[PDB]
């Protein structure tokens, strides 16, 4: 567990976890509104 | 001082006449910079000093602002008008030339000068009526002659502003409009259009 | 408008301003700006023969100096402001107000 | 000595083939050549330049000449734009018979080739018409180039070669060369303009039998010295005026429009020659400043020293740069370099905007050629100018001399300026690739609504300020009331603002997004390219890596596989590598150019608009379209007279990827084959009996860099101007 | 010939001279340091400029420099 | 009198040929004898170059700094 | 309007170019049954366009000669939409990133072994340091007003 945990943030996972959560969350905010060119709200 | 609660620069103590402590960019760090600094206030003081009522007192008369009385240079038939009368040598050829021999040969005359005390303050042919006797009194005559001086200078920034912010009318013209109607005719319309 | 009035008139003026009222100023300034000088020596002094000063025709009989060389200068300046104004005042160039 | 190269010692008695070549590429290296003094590096220097000016006309001889003889001048003059200059015959024994048909052109009597150097436009311009001129010409520049190859040694031989204390008088050199080289050059440039082209361009023959019975004014120099100067501009030529006759035609020696000739489409001739005498008075004037042997004038050493802020934010300021700059000849020469590539980039920026030649507007392939040629130069010359920078750094700087002025404190915070270079580099690059990247995958996607088009707004407002009225910005010139524009209402911005508004020239093109887009790219280019240079030059006393660097030369091929590795370490190597970056950013430059013209010159500026914005546009609407004609130069169905071109085209492909062999493969590789060729040779019966003389080796290592770097950029060239003229003249348009 | 230079910062750990493929260096009695000892380039015609003495040398910056000079047939190592 | 920084010192280097050059180290030992142009030996957090991580220097080469 | 452009909403080319590109997408759906799943897709796709098109021409945008949207970033105030507030939250992002790193790099400067903690990401510190990137605008500054935001002796 206390190793899983050691292993588990080593750079190349923590990196690839990072870019997986950012990708998933940029995924869903150009799904929720696509095609944006501006911001319009202010 | 020139803002109660900071500190003032170690090289301006006060004794100078003038001296408010005011060099935020701290330009006369080194003395033999401030001393020609000093000698160029002066100057620049004097000459507005001497124009600001030559601005302002043919307008108040009967004839143009400060920017039209100098217009006449730019027609092919250019020829002057002082006092409602045309002056003979008044072609711009004229005028100029003669304008930079004597301001070229007085200016260098005035810079033929190593004092440098009389190179701000001259004196003898210069003070006929004789107001630097005693040396305090003068340090006085000092303090007020750089006052009137910087707010000549001032004066002089605001008419020009003023010019740029309404073409084609002078400072008289300025204080006129703002006297007609205060609030309505101020700075902000110029600010904020 | 008469060429020889103006040259004339401006030359000799130029020549003046030299003569009486600028002479010691750059004198002074020649002076202090010194000959050239390569490596700490003037150009004469490192071995280059025709960089020796003229000392023969720069000597003159005018009680503070004026020359050939500065007649030369002035004049020239005093010709080249006079063919300004003459070019210029004929040129019927105006503009707008 | 005692065998070649007699000038190193040291590279005579190498065993090998090396010898040769370190023989050949180290000859106008004066500095490392042994027994070097003073003035034997002065004096060989002077010759040198002597030799090169008689070359110069040489060359300049040799195209006169072969214009007259085999050329089309006579002809060509009759109708410019109708008959296609011819440069000089072909006679090669190796042409077939349907070559011969294709490339007989121009009217002649055998195969030609079409001039693209824009000789025709110029001397027609300047006054030549017959080809006797263009033969007085030719045996005029062949008599100069003798006398330059006289002069040259006449001051090799002794008492007559000048002392170094002679060499290095720097006043005296620029008061001449002000008041002399440029200013009186200039002014008889405009006196033969007034003399001879003015008046050739209206129907008068002026020549050397009959100049001095020709009054280039009716009035000559009355108006002149009387000061009344006008009236040689009082009767301009009607721009209904057709250029080689006497129609529409006027008197006026000297004026300022602006404009275009209607006809040419080129500048007037009385405005250039108005030019070239107001720059000859400029000059004539500005020439008288500094100080020789009659005790007036400027020392320029003073001036110098006294450029020294108070407060010591530079330090010293400018103190002891004269001597440097004085006794450095590689600093004189890094600077003139610097200048001169300045000013050649800026002749091909303005030549094609500006055309000053009758009837090279309408030569689109002249014009092209004639601006890449420029910007390639213009690049070349920019990366030597920094390379010597650096050699100056590494030879003749003094560190103690030089304590505390603007150089020592340059090299002392070398590496903000370094990283801060690098952050504008990657800058540029990121966003600029971004951008690119994201208007493609858009139009992969279909949905080319969905770019990233930025308007060049900056860029169109200065031109709405020089007077262009197509964006409607309302500036300076473009307005009505502005003072500037009511300045100039009666002299020239009548007919500069009819030539800018004109939409047909390259005065001021409209501009858009893909000029956006591709001006960022040419300056990612320029940041890059200075970055490697200015950090080659820098640390070319020595870095971190190699804090002796200085003690090793300019160019060296490594310090070992030590500390982890020192490949490419010396400044040397920072401009090898710093020349791969020139050629990149000005081929952008080319291609921007050419394909901006290539569209405009046919009607269908659109095109370029839409296929500009994304790199798929430039691959395929432009590389791949442009490129159909010139591959077909000749095919199993024959060929015509692009083929050669073709051939070239090829060719220039070749040279390119035979560069990437001494690129990617090094020297041991080489040096152990080579090793195992001289056993098998010398085991074989019959051939043993040849021996060679000098030890076979394989190349150094800075020598394969250098010729990899030069198949390189030959290919490189060949494979471009192949391209260019196959497609601008295989449209013609 | 390449010269191969020793400089006096060398604290005489002999590991240039374990690693010369053409024993160029050498070690010399000295006074300067602890071990009383420092390197020496008496055969530098033999150098062949493989640069791997400076490869071995802990001093920083280094101790022993070669220079890359006139080449010969033994200093280009060649075998025919 | 010992000479030289203590050991344990804080002393940034002079030496522009060095990789720690304006940089800082630990001052190590410094030898007594003299006849010794480099006595003072100075430990770094950082390696060279060459994976080094001690080096000698001259007394006018170290500075004590705090 | 500014650089010539005219506004897409009352554009030509523009609308002509939505009507292509649905003409072209709508040629497809054509072939597939009316009511599978390859044409429930392009009928979203369809409607999707349809409503890109719609926004664009509601926001404002500006279309030139090519009939597609052109970005102004002179700074005019109508269209601070389309460069500046954008530049300003990706300048809020960025150096909430590169503050978050660096607070991250100056607290495990301290340890014996430093380069540990940084090829193995020690996540307790760096989940409390993220947050400092709410703030870093005034943490910055008054990080340089201090005088300790960039390194002196050096
Ligand atoms: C709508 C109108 C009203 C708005 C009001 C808004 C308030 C702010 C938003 C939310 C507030 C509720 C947050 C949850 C409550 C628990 C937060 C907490 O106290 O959790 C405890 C931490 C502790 O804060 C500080 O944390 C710093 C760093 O410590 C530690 O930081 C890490 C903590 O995991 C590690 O332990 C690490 O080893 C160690 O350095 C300091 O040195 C101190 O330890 C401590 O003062 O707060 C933290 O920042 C935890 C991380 C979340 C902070 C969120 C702040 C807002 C953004
Ligand atoms: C296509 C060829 C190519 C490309 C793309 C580059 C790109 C670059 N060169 Mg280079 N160069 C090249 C050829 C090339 N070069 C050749 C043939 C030579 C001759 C040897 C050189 C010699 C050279 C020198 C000497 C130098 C450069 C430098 C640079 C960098 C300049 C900084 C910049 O522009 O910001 C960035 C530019 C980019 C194009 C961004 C590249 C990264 C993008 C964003 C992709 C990101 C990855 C993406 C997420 C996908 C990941 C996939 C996954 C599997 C990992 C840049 C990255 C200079 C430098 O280092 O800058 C300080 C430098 O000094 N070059
Ligand atoms: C410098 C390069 C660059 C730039 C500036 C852009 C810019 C843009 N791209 Mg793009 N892209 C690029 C490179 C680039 N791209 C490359 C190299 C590729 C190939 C992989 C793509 C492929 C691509 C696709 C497929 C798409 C885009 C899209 C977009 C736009 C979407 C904006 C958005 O996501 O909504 C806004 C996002 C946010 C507001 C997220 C930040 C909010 C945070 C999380 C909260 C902060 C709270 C405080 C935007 C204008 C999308 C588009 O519709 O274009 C119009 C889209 O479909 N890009
Ligand atoms: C050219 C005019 C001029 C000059 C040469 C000086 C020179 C001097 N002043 Mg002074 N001053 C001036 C005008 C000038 N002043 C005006 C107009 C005012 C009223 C606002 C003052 C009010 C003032 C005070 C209260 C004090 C001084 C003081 C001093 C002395 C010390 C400061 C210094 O060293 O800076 C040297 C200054 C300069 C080199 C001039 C700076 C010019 C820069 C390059 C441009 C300025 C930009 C400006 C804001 C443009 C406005 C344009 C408009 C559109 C608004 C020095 C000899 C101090 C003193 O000890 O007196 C003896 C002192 O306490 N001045
Ligand atoms: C280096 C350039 C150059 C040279 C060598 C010449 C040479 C000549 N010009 Mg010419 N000219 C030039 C530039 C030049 N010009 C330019 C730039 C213009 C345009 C303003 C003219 C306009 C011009 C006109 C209108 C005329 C000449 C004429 C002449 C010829 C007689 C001039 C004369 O002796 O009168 C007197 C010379 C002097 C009083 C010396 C002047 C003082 C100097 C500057 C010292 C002569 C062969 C005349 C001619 O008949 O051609 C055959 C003629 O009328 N020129
Ligand atoms: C007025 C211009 C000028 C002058 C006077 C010099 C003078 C000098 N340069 Mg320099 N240089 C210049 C411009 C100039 N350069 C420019 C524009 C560049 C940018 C490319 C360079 C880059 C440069 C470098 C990198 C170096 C010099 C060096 C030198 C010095 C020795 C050169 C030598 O003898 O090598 C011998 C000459 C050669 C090896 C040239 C033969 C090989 C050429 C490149 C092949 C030509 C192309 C090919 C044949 C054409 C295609 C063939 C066919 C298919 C058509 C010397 C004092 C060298 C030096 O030692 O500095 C002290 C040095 O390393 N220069
Ligand atoms: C266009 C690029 C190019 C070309 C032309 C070559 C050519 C060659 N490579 Mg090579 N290579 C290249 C790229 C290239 N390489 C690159 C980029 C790399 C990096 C990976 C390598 C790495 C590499 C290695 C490691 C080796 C080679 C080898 C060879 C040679 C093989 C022997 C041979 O083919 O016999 C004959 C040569 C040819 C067919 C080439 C063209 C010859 C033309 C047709 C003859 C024209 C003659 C003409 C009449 C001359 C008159 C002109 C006159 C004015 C002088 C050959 C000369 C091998 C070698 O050296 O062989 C032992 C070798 O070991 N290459
Ligand atoms: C809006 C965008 C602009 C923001 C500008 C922020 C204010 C910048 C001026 C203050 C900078 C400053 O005080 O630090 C100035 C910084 C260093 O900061 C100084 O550090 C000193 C030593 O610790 C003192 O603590 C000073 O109080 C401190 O100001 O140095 C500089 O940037 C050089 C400028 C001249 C000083
Ligand atoms: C004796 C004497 C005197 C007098 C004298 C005199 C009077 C003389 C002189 C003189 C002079 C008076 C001189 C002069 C001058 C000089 C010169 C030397 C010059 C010049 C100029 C020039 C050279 C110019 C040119 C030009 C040209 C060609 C181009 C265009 C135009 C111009 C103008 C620019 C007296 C009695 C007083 C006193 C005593 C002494
Ligand atoms: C390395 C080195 C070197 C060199 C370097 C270089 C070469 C650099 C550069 C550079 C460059 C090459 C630059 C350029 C520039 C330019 C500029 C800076 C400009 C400008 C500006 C202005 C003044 C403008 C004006 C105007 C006008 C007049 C009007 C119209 C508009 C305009 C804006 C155009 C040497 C050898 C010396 C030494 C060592 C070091
Ligand atoms: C091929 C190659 C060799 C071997 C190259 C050799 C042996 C050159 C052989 C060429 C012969 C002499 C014919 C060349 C023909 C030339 C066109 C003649 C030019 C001579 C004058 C006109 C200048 C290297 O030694 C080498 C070294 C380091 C990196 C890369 C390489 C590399 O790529
Ligand atoms: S370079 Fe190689 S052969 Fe020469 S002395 Fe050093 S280790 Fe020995
Ligand atoms: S490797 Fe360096 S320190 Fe060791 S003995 Fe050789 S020169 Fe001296």
């Amino acid at each position: 567990m206390r190793d899983l945990k050691t292993y588990l943030s080593v750079a190349p996972v923590a990196s690839t976890l990072w870019f997986a959560a950012l990708a998933g969350l940029l995924i869903e905010i150009n799904r929720f509104f696509p095609d944006a060119l501006t911001f319009p709200f202010f | 001082d020139w803002m109660p609660g900071q500190p003032r620069p170690s090289y301006l103590d006060g004794s100078a006449p003038g001296d408010f402590g005011f060099d935020p960019l701290r330009l006369g760090e080194v003395p033999e910079n401030l001393e020609r600094f000093k000698e160029s206030e002066l100057i620049h003081c004097r000459w507005a000093m001497l124009a600001v009522p030559g601005i302002l007192v043919p307008e108040a008369l009967g004839l143009g602002n400060w920017v039209k009385a100098q217009e006449w240079a730019a027609l092919p038939g250019g020829q002057a008008t002082y006092l409602g009368n045309p002056v003979p040598w008044g072609t711009l050829p004229t005028i100029l030339v003669i304008e930079f021999l004597s301001i070229a040969f007085v200016e260098h005359q005035r810079s033929m000068e190593k004092d440098p005390e009389k190179k701000k303050y001259p004196g003898g042919a210069f003070d006929p009526l004789g107001y630097s006797k005693d040396p305090k009194k003068f340090h006085e005559y000092k303090i007020k002659e750089v006052k009137n001086g910087r707010l000549a200078l001032l004066a002089f920034v605001g008419i020009c502003v003023q010019q740029s912010a309404y073409p084609g009318t002078g400072p008289l013209e300025n204080l006129a409009t703002h006297l007609a109607d205060p609030w309505h005719n101020t700075i902000g319309n110029v600010l904020i259009p | 408008l008469n060429p020889s009035l103006v040259i004339s008139l401006s030359t000799g003026l130029s020549l003046f301003l030299g003569r009486f009222v600028f002479f010691n100023f750059q004198r002074e300034n020649v002076a202090k700006q010194g000959l050239p000088e390569q490596n700490g020596v003037t150009h004469f002094e490192a071995g280059d023969t025709r960089a020796k000063e003229y000392v023969s025709l720069l000597k003159s009989n005018d009680p503070v100096g004026f020359n050939i060389v500065d007649v030369l200068a002035w004049g020239s300046i005093g010709h080249i402001v006079a063919y300004y104004i003459l070019a210029t005042s004929s040129n019927g160039y105006d503009p707008k107000f | 000595a005692l065998r070649f190269p007699r000038f190193s010692q040291g590279l005579a008695q190498d065993p090998t083939t090396r010898r040769i070549w370190f023989g050949i590429a180290t000859a106008h290296d004066f500095e490392s050549h042994d027994d070097i003094t003073e003035g034997r590096l002065y004096q060989n220097i002077f010759a040198s330049h002597f030799g090169q000016l008689a070359i110069i006309f040489l060359w300049t001889s040799g195209n006169l000449f072969h214009v007259a003889w085999q050329g089309n001048f006579e002809a060509w003059v009759q109708d410019p734009l109708h008959v296609r200059p011819i440069a000089h015959a072909i006679w090669d024994p190796h042409f077939g018979q349907p070559a011969v048909e294709a490339f007989t052109r121009g009217g002649a009597l055998g195969p030609v080739n079409i001039a693209y150097s824009g000789v025709y436009q110029w001397w027609y311009t300047i006054g030549l018409r017959t080809n006797e001129d263009l033969y007085t010409g030719a045996i005029f520049l062949l008599f100069l180039s003798f006398i330059s190859l006289l002069a040259g040694w006449l001051h090799l031989q002794p008492k007559w070669k000048p002392s170094v204390s002679w060499f290095k008088n720097a006043e005296s050199r620029l008061n001449h060369h002000l008041s002399g080289l440029f200013g009186v050059s200039s002014l008889a440039w405009a006196g033969h303009l007034v003399h001879v082209a003015i008046p050739g361009s209206r129907g008068e023959y002026v020549r050397w039998n009959n100049f001095l019975s020709v009054l280039p004014h009716p009035q000559g120099l009355g108006p002149l010295f009387t000061g009344q100067w006008n009236l040689y501009a009082q009767n301009p030529d009607s721009s209904n005026h057709l250029f080689s006759t006497s129609q529409g035609a006027g008197t006026a020696i000297l004026t300022l429009l602006g404009g275009f000739h209607p006809q040419t489409q080129s500048l007037w001739l009385t405005d250039m020659a108005h030019h070239h005498l107001a720059i000859a008075i400029l000059f004539l004037i500005g020439g008288h400043m500094y100080r020789t042997n009659f005790g007036i004038g400027h020392s320029i050493k003073y001036i110098l020293e006294a450029h020294i802020p108070p407060g010591g934010r530079l330090g010293r300021g400018h103190k002891g740069l004269y001597d440097t700059i004085n006794n450095s000849i590689h600093f004189q020469l890094g600077l003139a370099l610097a200048s001169l590539g300045v000013i050649t980039s800026l002749v091909a920026q303005h030549m094609y905007s500006l055309p000053a030649y009758a009837f090279i507007a309408q030569d689109f392939t002249t014009q092209a050629a004639l601006y890449t040629h420029h910007q390639y130069i213009a690049g070349f010359i920019m990366t030597g100018a920094f390379a010597h920078g650096a050699i100056f750094f590494i030879r003749d700087y003094n560190p103690e001399q030089n304590a505390d002025n603007v150089l020592a404190r340059m090299l002392e915070h070398k590496e903000a300026i370094i990283s801060h270079l690098s952050w504008a580099s990657l800058f540029l690059g990121f966003h600029t690739l971004g951008l690119y990247v994201h208007n493609d995958v858009m139009l992969a996607f279909g949905t080319p609504e969905k770019q990233i088009l930025i308007e060049p707004i900056f860029a169109q407002w200065i031109q709405s300020a020089h007077g262009k009225t197509s964006y409607g910005f309302d500036v300076l010139l473009s307005s009505t009331n502005s003072p500037a524009l009511n300045a100039g209402r009666s002299i020239w911005l009548p007919g500069w603002l009819n030539a800018i508004n004109e939409n047909s020239n390259s005065l001021f093109l409209t501009i858009g997004p893909g000029d956006f887009l591709v001006h960022h790219a040419i300056a990612l280019g320029l940041h890059t390219t200075t970055l490697i240079l200015v950090k080659g030059a820098l640390d070319a006393r020595g870095s971190k890596l190699m804090p002796d660097k200085k003690d090793f030369g300019y160019s060296f091929p490594c310090d070992g596989p030590g500390r982890g590795g020192t490949c490419d370490i010396s400044a040397w190597d920072a401009f090898y590598l710093a020349v791969f970056w020139m050629l990149n950013t000005i081929g952008w430059v080319t291609f921007y150019w050419h394909w901006k013209h290539i569209t405009l010159w046919q009607g269908n500026v659109s095109q370029f608009n839409e296929s500009s914005t994304y790199l798929m546009g430039w691959l395929r609407d432009y590389l791949w379209l442009n490129s159909s004609q010139l591959i077909n130069g000749y095919n199993p169905f024959g060929m015509n007279s692009l083929s050669v071109w073709a051939w070239m085209f090829l060719f220039g492909h070749l040279v390119w990827a035979t560069g990437f062999m001494f690129l990617i493969s090094w020297r041991g590789y080489w040096q152990e084959l080579i090793e195992t060729l001289a056993w098998a040779h010398e085991r074989t019966p019959l051939a043993n009996l040849i021996r060679w003389r000098d030890k076979p080796v394989a190349l150094s290592i800075v020598q394969a860099r250098l010729v990899g770097l030069v198949h390189f950029s030959v290919g490189y060239i060949f494979t471009y101007a192949a391209f260019l003229i196959a497609s601008t003249s295989g449209k013609f348009g | 010939s390449h010269s191969v230079k020793i400089y006096d910062t060398c604290i005489g750990c002999t590991q240039c001279v374990r690693a010369c493929p053409t024993d160029v260096l050498e070690m010399i009695p000295w006074g300067g340091c602890k071990a009383k000892q420092i390197a020496s380039a008496p055969r530098t015609e033999d150098c062949v400029g493989c640069k791997r003495c400076e490869s071995a040398c802990p001093t920083d910056f280094l101790s022993v420099r070669v220079y890359l000079w006139h080449e010969t047939t033994r200093s280009m190592g060649l075998a025919y | 009198p010992p000479i030289g920084p203590k050991r344990g010192a804080k002393v940034k280097i002079l030496r522009q040929e060095s990789y720690w050059y304006k940089g800082t180290g630990s001052v190590v030992a410094v030898d007594q004898d003299p006849n010794t142009r480099y006595p003072v030996v100075v430990r770094f957090n950082k390696v060279n170059y060459a994976n080094v991580s001690t080096n000698n220097y001259a007394l006018d080469e170290v500075e004590e700094v705090k | 309007d500014i650089a010539g452009l005219t506004p897409c909403k009352d554009s030509k080319q523009f609308a002509k170019r939505e009507k292509q590109s649905i003409k072209k997408l709508e040629s497809s759906l054509k072939l597939y049954a009316p009511d599978s799943a390859p044409a429930l897709a392009i009928n979203a796709t369809i409607e999707k366009t349809k409503r890109r098109f719609d926004n664009y021409g509601k926001q404002g945008l500006l279309c030139g000669a090519d009939g597609l949207p052109h970005l102004i970033v002179s700074g005019d105030q109508r269209h601070w939409g389309e460069f500046i507030t954008p530049g300003i939250l990706f300048l809020y992002i960025a150096g909430w990133i590169g503050w978050v790193g660096r607070s991250y790099l100056i607290a495990i400067r301290d340890d014996k072994k430093p380069t540990q903690k940084e090829i193995i990401i020690d996540v307790p510190l760096a989940t409390g340091l993220v947050f400092r990137g709410f703030s870093w605008p005034i943490a910055a500054y008054r990080e340089l007003l201090n005088g300790e935001l960039v390194a002196k002796d050096v």
